[PDB]
């Protein structure tokens, strides 16, 4: 998992 | 990693007056969705970081109305309109657009007051300590501002190095001063080998360095 | 409220692993990342890594990769962080932190109270208390609390009756691995012949309670 939380809504 | 640069590092503030702490980032913390990922928090000694301002400008619950945050995508500011002793501590900006989270250098907020010279005292080692084989010599500097003071140790007029440690109190809530203790550590053998013991103190409020001393065996 | 609650302070020896826990309440544990930060004394804070509770996926900072392990328990709403190969540079306060965004909305960070981790080979030891005797206006006297482990020691004067003028200094860590501090109080020179000055040193880990009379030499 390399997805920062500000990119969750995308 | 995103690089945060915070400024200034030290900030004396007179009671009632405002305080402004700046923080800039190497790249924009404004995400395209509109959210600015910069946070301001307060660090006091022996406790958890207190969130003051989050997501650029939003005040955290239970934080006083005098705290406010603003900024563009790269340049940010924490504003405190009326600083008080409650607000004394270490302030940090941090970014959470990208991991690793990165933090500013820190801003040490303290109350500003008129200059005050330290009251210097010296203490020889006790009889009770000498019989265990060690000798500690203490030099107290009491109730001074600003925090910057220098303590030099002398044994038979010869300057000492690497055989002493010091620690400083927090800023006092009432008189807004600091106090420092230094300890010269020696063996019983070396202590008895010399006679004259002195700490020389340097500080703004003193015209020239004050000395306090004692002779071994009185 | 949102609440992150960490386990107790830890004393470990160089090369031992430490496992810190972080229990949570007041929000859906699955929805937010749990990040781990630390602050060493004399250093700026440092991000160690992150875990996603639902997926279990972890990201670690390059310097920590290969020696840190983060896990979680969904049933107990608990996040863990096991650090290995401890050295003196790993002595710090370790903080678990709730992340900001959950998919729909982005909110504030919520921090745990902190967990102090001390990397040291020293054994438990009570202090030896020595007087700082007043000299022959204002006089100063004190107590020197020497060679103890671990922190903290509490000092009071005349069983709490004397508070005005008191400066209890932060301890310093000597080369032997043991701590030392001094407590001082300024008083009127007029009272030295008549008034009794006792300091009450307590060090719980060694069951030490000392009452030392500080009189003029």
């Amino acid at each position: 998992d390399m997805v920062d939380s500000p990119q969750l809504a995308t | 990693d995103v690089v945060m640069t915070q400024s200034p590092l030290s900030l004396p503030v007179t009671p009632g007056e405002p305080a402004s702490i700046s923080c800039r980032s190497s790249q924009s913390l404004l995400h395209r969705s509109g959210h600015k990922y910069l946070h301001w928090y307060l660090q006091r000694p022996g406790q958890s970081p207190q969130v003051l301002i989050y997501l650029g400008s939003n005040r955290a619950s239970g934080v006083p109305d005098r705290f406010s945050g603003s900024g563009s995508g790269t340049d940010f500011t924490l504003k405190i309109s009326r600083v008080e002793a409650e607000d004394v501590g270490l302030y940090y900006c941090m970014q959470t657009l990208q991991t690793p989270w990165t933090f500013g250098q820190g801003t040490k907020v303290e109350i500003k007051r008129t200059v005050a010279a330290p009251s210097v005292f010296i203490f020889p080692p006790s009889d009770e300590q000498l019989k265990s084989g060690t000798a500690s010599v203490v030099c107290l500097l009491n109730n001074f501002y600003p925090r910057e003071a220098k303590v030099q140790w002398k044994v038979d007029n010869a300057l000492q190095s690497g055989n002493s440690q010091e620690s400083v109190t927090e800023q006092d809530s009432k008189d807004s001063t600091y106090s420092l203790s230094s300890t010269l550590t020696l063996s019983k053998a070396d202590y008895e080998k010399h006679k004259v013991y002195a700490c020389e103190v340097t500080h703004q409020g003193l015209s020239s360095p004050v000395t306090k001393s004692f002779n071994r065996g009185e | 409220q949102v609440q992150l609650v960490q386990s107790g302070a830890e004393v470990k020896k160089p090369g031992a692993p430490v496992k810190v826990s972080c229990e949570t309440s007041g929000y859906r544990f699955s929805d937010y990342n749990v990040h781990w930060v630390r602050q060493a004394p004399g250093q700026g804070p440092e991000w160690i890594g992150r875990i996603s509770p639902n997926s279990g996926g972890t990201k670690y900072a390059q310097k920590f990769q290969g020696r840190v392990t983060m896990t979680r328990d969904m049933s107990m709403n608990t996040a863990y962080m096991e650090l290995s190969g401890l050295r003196s540079d790993d002595t710090a306060v370790y903080y678990c932190v709730r992340g900001h965004c959950d998919g729909t909305t982005c909110s504030r960070a919520y921090w745990g109270q902190g967990t102090l981790v001390t990397v040291s080979s020293a054994s438990t030891k009570g202090p030896s208390v020595f007087p700082l005797a007043p000299s022959s206006g204002t006089a100063a006297l004190g107590c020197l609390v020497k060679d103890y482990f671990p922190e903290p020691v509490t000092v009071s004067w005349n069983s709490g009756a004397l508070t005005s003028g008191v400066h209890t200094f932060p301890a310093v860590l000597q080369s032997s691995g043991l701590y030392s501090l001094s407590s001082v109080v300024t008083v009127p020179s007029s009272s030295l012949g008549t008034q009794t000055y006792i300091c009450n040193v307590n060090h719980k880990p060694s069951n030490t309670k000392v009452d030392k009379r500080v009189e003029p030499k």
